[PDB]
RNA sequence: UACGGUGCUGAAGCAACAAAUGCCCUGCUUCCAGGAAAAGCCUCUAAGCAUCAGGUAACAUCAAAUCGUACCCCAAACCGA
RNA sequence: CGAAGGUGUGCUGUGAGGCAUGCUGGAGGUAUCAGAAGUGCGAAUGCUGACAUAAGUAACGAUAAAGCGGGUGAAAAGCCCGCUCGCCGGAAGACCAAGGGUUCCUGUCCAACGUUAAUCGGGGCAGGGUGAGUCGACCCCUAAGGCGAGGCCGAAAGGCGUAGUCGAUGGGAAACAGGUUAAUAUUCCUGUACUUGGUGUUACUGCGAAGGGGGGACGGAGAAGGCUAUGUUGGCCGGGCG
RNA sequence: UAAGGUGAUAUGAACCGUUAUAACCGGCGAUUUCCGAAUGGGGAAACCCAGUGUGUUUCGACACACUAUCAUUAACUGAAU
C-alpha cells in the first residue's frame, strides 16, 4: 500500500570467484543476484535503508552465456540477475 | 501426521513474516549466500514455519 | 553448397507457433495427434 | 588471550567437483581458516626481552659501576629509564603511578612494532606467490579443469590476508601483553600469553599425524 | 618497476594549398513515369462547462519503468554434412 | 560333492539321429507313454548385427611462402616467446545485422576431438564477463497485408466481411568528449552536457470535443553550384645527424 | 499407523523420531507460482500492454479486488417511424 516488504526480500547473492569481484562486488559497485526483474527501485532503497545509498548508477543485466549445472551431462541455465549497479557510497559494512 | 503448533492469530502471525520471511535472507539465507552450515536443519524451519502462517490463515482464517 | 530451407523467424511462431497451431482446428489435428502421440515436438516449443 | 583469533574468515575459490549430485557428497575443495595471527608472535617475545635485558644490565652497572640506565635499591628499580620501563604485575593492579604505566604501554607498543618490522627486514611471511602457489589446478575427479582459481589475480587475496602475520597486530599483541600485566596475573600475564599460544600451536601437533598417513584427507586445491 | 607492470609529465598543438563520392539539398533544376499513410505535429470551434475546472506562462519539483548490450558475424561462432 | 551350455575324444544308427566319454563350465537339465507345435535354411544383388578385403594401396582439402634463436616440457614444423621472411590490404582491415548467440575473456586440461605432430584451439574442462531517461529493443505511429463481435454467405464442417482489432520492409523526447578490465560500455567511471514527460509551486488566464480546421507530405531524373569533415603541404614545435 | 527415520540417482549435509509424537497410511484441509479452454486488450501462451473498481500514498510511489466472448433469460431505457 505504500511499499512492499516483498522486495526487501530481494537477496539472493553476493557475485565472486576470479576477475570481477575486486570492487564488482566490494566498495562502490557490487554485484550480485538480485531478484530477476529487479525493480530498480527497492533494490536502491534497500540498501538506502542500509549504507544509505542512493546508488550511483543502478542497472540490471540478466546474466548470460550457456548452460551447465552438468554441462557434460545436459545443462539447465536458469537465469538470474547481477545487479550491477553503482553504489554511492560502501563503508557501513 | 497430527500434533503440532498451538495455532496463531493474525495480529501476530504479522510479526512472526518478518523475521524468516525477512530480514532472514539478510541473515541466515544471505548466510546461506555466505554458507557454515553444519546446521542444515535449521534452515528448513525458516521455510516449514511461516508455510504454517499461511496455512493457519487459509485453514484455520487468520486463528 | 547451400540448401533450399532457411530460417525465418519472421514468421515461424505465426506458421505453428501456439496460437497459430491452436489457431487452426487442423493444426490442432497436429496438437491432437501430440495429445496421441505425446512427442516432444510439439510446435517445437516448450 | 583465548579470545583473539576467534574470528570466521573464509575462502572457497578452490574448485573440485568430483561425483556431482549435492546428496552424493559434495563438490568443491574447502579451504578455510578460522584463525589468525601466527608469525608476529616471534616479534613481542622479543620486545618483552628487551626490557629483561635492561631490567637486568640497569642493575648489573648499577651495583658495579655507574647508574645509566636507573637507580635501584630494594632489589629491582625505583628509578630511570629501568623504572619507566618495569613491568607492574604480580599479585594486583597497580593505579598508584598512571604515568608509569601509561609511560611503559607506549614503550612496549612500539618495541613491539620495532621488532615486527624487522619481522620484514629479516625473517618473515609471503602473500604474493603464496596466492599463486595452489592453482596449476584444483582437484580433478579425475575430469574438471579447474579456472576458478586464477593464478594470478590471487596476490591481492594473500596480500590482504597476510599480514596480520609479521606486523599489524604486533602493536595489538604488545598492547594486550601490557594489560594483561596491568590485570596481572600468576605465570606472568604476558607469559600466560605467550604460553597459551605456543601450546596452541604445539597441541595440535601432538594430534597432528595421526589422519593422513592413511594417505590422506583430501580434495581442497 | 615485480619485470607482470605501475607512477610522473607535457612542447608544438597553426596557417596556406589542396580536399571527399561526406554535406547545404526533400535545395535548385528538369522530365513524366507521377511520386505513402498515420502518429508526432499545429490550430479552431462544437456540445458542454463555464472566471472555476481546465488553460496559459514562469518557476520549482519529481519521474524517466521492463529488457538487450560479451563475442563470431564471408566466419573454426552464419549457412554449407 | 558339479545341471545346462561352451568345448575335445572314442563307440553307434542308413539317415533323421543316438551313445560313451575328456576339458571347460558353474549352474540347472531332464525316461516312458501320452498331449501340443512359432519344429529344422545355401543360395531370394534376402533382413539384421558381428566379422573381411583392397592396402597401409588411395588419401591426409586449395601455393597469400616463411625463416631463425631462445622458452616450456619428456617431447614442439604446429605449443610459448622473441627475432629475422612472404602475402592481402575498397581486405585478407576494422565495426554489425541475421544467425550463432557464449562460439566470447579468463583460467586451466590433452584423453577424445582439431585433417597429422600439439603441452596447444572456438577441442576438453573450470571460473569470469555484456550494466543506458539521453543508446537500442520493449515503446508511440502508420504500408503491404492480416484478423474481425455484430454483420452477410455456406450440410456439418465452413466462407465472405463491419464496427472494430491486428499489422514493417515506412514515420513518433534526448549526450557527448575523454578515461577505464585480459572479460565493459553513448551502458562503468570521469569531466562537461542533453532531453522529455508526470508532480509541485507560483504568477497570469476561458477553457472546452474519438469533432473541425491545419499539417505532416514525399517521384525520378537532371542541372548545377556552394560548403566542410578532410586530405596534402608549408610553416610551426620537439627530437635527431645517421 | 509407527521405531526407527530425514523422496530418487544424491551416498552427502546436517538433523529427526528419539520409538506414539520420525516416518508412514488413510480422510480432510491449505497452498497450489507462471501459462493454458483463460476470459480487459495485445498476444508469435508460460508473455507485452492495460483499464475499472477498492484501497494506500510518504505523493515519490504503492497495494488489493473487479473488467471476456458467445448463448439463454429477465429487467431498464428506447432511432430512422
Amino acid at each position: 500500500m505504500i511499499r512492499e516488504e516483498r522486495l526487501l526480500k530481494v537477496l539472493r547473492a553476493p557475485h565472486v570467484s576470479e576477475k570481477a569481484s575486486t570492487a564488482m562486488e566490494k566498495s562502490n559497485t557490487i554485484v550480485l543476484k538480485v531478484a530477476k526483474d529487479a525493480t530498480k527501485a527497492e533494490i536502491k532503497a534497500a540498501v538506502q535503508k542500509l549504507f544509505e545509498v542512493e546508488v550511483e548508477v543502478v542497472n540490471t543485466l540478466v546474466v548470460k552465456g550457456k548452460v551447465k549445472r552438468h554441462g557434460q551431462r545436459i545443462g539447465r541455465r536458469s537465469d538470474w540477475k547481477k545487479a550491477y549497479v553503482t553504489l554511492k557510497e560502501g563503508q557501513n559494512l | 501426521m497430527k500434533a503440532k503448533e498451538l495455532r496463531e492469530k493474525s495480529v501476530e502471525e504479522l510479526n512472526t513474516e518478518l523475521l524468516n520471511l525477512l530480514r532472514e535472507q539478510f541473515n541466515l539465507r544471505m548466510q546461506a549466500a555466505s554458507g557454515q552450515l553444519q546446521q542444515s536443519h535449521l534452515l528448513k524451519q525458516v521455510r516449514r514455519d511461516v508455510a504454517r502462517v499461511k496455512t493457519l490463515l487459509n485453514e484455520k482464517a487468520g486463528a | 553448397m547451400k540448401r533450399t530451407f532457411q530460417p525465418s523467424v519472421l514468421k515461424r511462431n505465426r506458421s505453428h507457433g501456439f496460437r497459430a497451431r491452436m489457431a487452426t482446428k487442423n493444426g490442432r489435428q497436429v496438437l491432437a495427434r501430440r495429445r496421441a502421440k505425446g512427442r516432444a515436438r510439439l510446435t517445437v516449443s516448450k | 588471550v583465548v579470545y583473539a583469533e576467534c574470528m570466521r574468515r573464509r575462502i572457497v575459490v578452490n574448485y573440485a567437483k568430483r561425483q556431482q549430485g549435492r546428496r552424493v557428497y559434495a563438490a568443491q575443495s574447502t579451504h578455510l581458516p578460522l584463525k589468525v595471527v601466527y608469525v608476529s608472535n616471534i616479534p613481542v617475545i622479543l620486545a618483552a626481552a628487551l626490557f629483561a635485558n635492561i631490567q637486568l644490565w640497569g642493575l648489573a652497572l648499577y651495583r658495579m659501576g655507574i647508574p645509566i640506565l636507573g637507580h635501584y635499591e630494594g632489589g629491582r628499580a625505583v628509578d630511570g629509564i629501568a623504572y619507566y620501563l618495569s613491568t607492574p604485575y604480580g599479585l594486583s593492579s597497580v593505579i598508584s603511578d598512571p604515568i608509569h604505566a601509561i609511560v611503559y604501554m607506549i614503550a612496549m607498543i612500539i618495541t613491539c612494532v620495532m621488532f615486527g618490522i624487522f619481522w620484514v627486514e629479516t625473517t618473515g611471511l609471503d602473500p604474493k606467490s603464496m596466492a599463486k602457489r595452489i592453482k596449476k589446478s584444483g582437484a580433478f575427479v579425475p575430469g574438471i579443469r579447474p579456472g576458478e582459481q586464477t593464478a594470478k589475480y590471487i596476490e591481492h587475496r594473500l596480500k590482504r590476508y597476510i599480514p596480520p602475520l609479521t606486523v599489524m597486530s604486533s602493536a595489538f599483541v604488545g598492547f594486550l601483553a601490557t594489560i594483561a600485566n596491568f590485570i596481572g596475573a600468576l605465570g606472568g600475564g604476558t607469559g600466560v600469553l605467550l604460553t597459551v599460544s605456543i601450546v596452541y600451536r604445539m597441541y595440535e601437533q601432538l594430534l597432528r599425524e595421526k589422519v593422513s598417513e592413511l594417505h590422506p584427507a583430501i580434495a581442497k586445491l
